[PDB]
């Protein structure tokens, strides 16, 4: 069945270097060529490069010349890709992709799943969670505010999974190497402060589970 | 296959209806 | 153009 | 380099219509060029090769036609597993390079946003800083601006954005605008003002509150 098995994610520090493996089956691995492109959160693709596993010929985008080292391990039929010199603008999701023998007349018939590359410097921060309340016949919006927590992700779920359905919790934003998201909620009129609304953040990479109930703020 | 069947068939894509030449 | 890889334009001088 | 211009970065359509993407290469890349589908969350998945052929397996109502310069992917019948982003790709001379990529969506009736303004918590105020935070939710077509006012002065420092995708349920958009401020700069100004601007009015939704009122 044609097959490509990526390696788990990475976070590291800029500066350093990282190497993704890409494992091939389902096919004759040799000759097929090997493409790697990357994603940047929110865009579009980009061509890194091309390796003839059997021959071990490359051919490099030039904005990738020098940053990646593509490589074949014809014995394991697995693919590599090396990057060095790390900086942030390198995060990314890196995707390999089977092209046609020995020259593309057919690219990237199929694809790995991707790896996602998150380079940072800072250090595993939990979020702080502050209440969005509004105040006091229809429908009252509630928010709660996650700010300056690294790394992604965070989950928001209201009043412990039993608010659903008026959700909306938004991208995050990296804001001087830290995260902040907000997450907001519609509930009845009838609802809201005459019963119970909590948001519940959890950011596993911290340990972090908190609760914030939200109480009136009755502004003017 | 080896390479030349792989490189012709590439050819005859390249080179359309003006045709080649192919000697190994 | 089988160790090396090339490209379908740099195929086109073995055209007539 | 070639560049593969997409010229819609996005496509509205029903479920059912006909929709045609076309994406123009910068110089001549006869018929060497690929058409991907990608679906929120996953890997691109091959859908035309060669500029006309179908990838075993992908329906027959995409079709890709083209060569040259000009080149077109066609859905007929298009159907609600067809929403998702399109990139064509040249491979014709390196380096290849992609389209910037058509997303399609789901069209519908306008809706106006439901705006929100939210005051920094005292949480947050102990802590000297100052979130403002305001929502914009359940909105149609995508387009909308956001206008800060503090003591009426249009303030644009600070002020970070966030959008949704298209509503998996309602087909509407929502958006959050957060002014970050220092405690102390939040309490030297009194009024603050979340304005929003939609083609479903010519008036604005204004929002606000007065600090010295909380």
């Amino acid at each position: 069945q044609v097959q490509l098995q990526q390696s788990g994610a990475e976070l590291v520090r800029p500066g350093t270097s990282v190497k993704v493996s890409c494992k091939a089956s389902g096919y004759a691995f040799t000759n097929h060529l090997i493409e790697w492109v990357n994603q940047r959160p929110g865009q579009g693709l980009e061509w890194i490069g091309v390796i003839n596993p059997g021959s071990g010929g490359t051919k490099y985008n030039e904005k990738f010349k020098g940053k990646a080292t593509l490589t074949a391990d014809k014995s394991s039929s697995t693919a590599y890709m090396q990057l060095s010199r790390l900086t942030s603008d390198d995060s990314a999701v890196y995707f390999c992709a089977r092209s046609s023998e020995f020259i593309t007349t057919v690219a990237a018939d199929y694809w790995g799943q991707g790896t996602t590359l998150t380079v940072s410097s800072a250090k595993t921060t939990p979020p702080s969670v502050y209440p969005l309340a509004p105040g006091s016949n229809s429908m009252v919006t509630l928010g709660c505010l996650v700010k300056g927590y690294f790394p992604e992700p965070v989950t928001v779920t209201w009043n412990s999974g039993s608010l659903s359905s008026g959700v909306h919790t938004f991208p995050a934003v990296l804001q001087s190497d830290l995260y902040t998201l907000s997450s907001s909620v519609t509930v009845p009129s009838s609802t809201w402060p005459s019963e119970t609304v909590t948001c519940n953040v959890a950011h596993p990479a911290s340990s972090t589970k908190v609760d914030k109930k939200i109480v009136p703020r009755d502004c003017g | 296959h080896l390479c030349g069947s792989h490189l012709v068939e590439a050819l005859y894509l390249v080179c359309g209806e003006r045709g080649f030449f192919y000697t190994p | 153009c089988c160790t090396s890889i090339c490209s379908l334009y740099q195929l086109e001088n073995y055209c007539n | 380099d070639i560049v593969m211009t997409q010229s819609q970065k996005f496509m509205s359509t029903s479920v059912g219509d006909r929709v045609s993407i076309t994406c123009k290469a910068s110089q001549n890349v006869r018929t060497a060029v690929a058409w991907y589908q990608q679906r929120p969350g996953q890997s691109p998945k091959a859908l035309i090769y060669l500029a006309s052929n179908r990838h075993t397996g992908v329906p027959d109502r995409f079709t890709g036609s083209g060569s040259g310069t000009d080149f077109t992917l066609t859905i007929t019948n298009v159907q609600s597993e067809d929403l998702a982003d399109y990139f064509c790709l040249q491979h014709w001379n390196y380096p290849l390079t992609f389209g910037s990529g058509t997303k399609l969506e789901i069209k519908r009736a306008d809706a106006a946003p439901t705006v929100s303004i939210f005051p920094p918590s005292s949480e947050q105020l102990t802590s000297g800083g100052a979130s403002v935070v305001c929502f914009l939710n359940n909105f149609y077509p995508k387009d909308i601006n956001v206008k800060w006012k503090i003591d009426g002065s249009e303030r644009q420092n600070g002020v970070l954005n966030s959008w949704t995708d298209q509503d998996s349920k309602d087909s509407t958009y929502s958006m959050s605008s957060t002014l970050t401020l220092t405690k102390d700069e939040y309490e030297r100004h009194n009024s603050y003002t979340c304005e929003a601007t939609h083609k479903t009015s010519t008036s604005p939704i204004v929002k606000s509150f007065n600090r010295n009122e909380c």
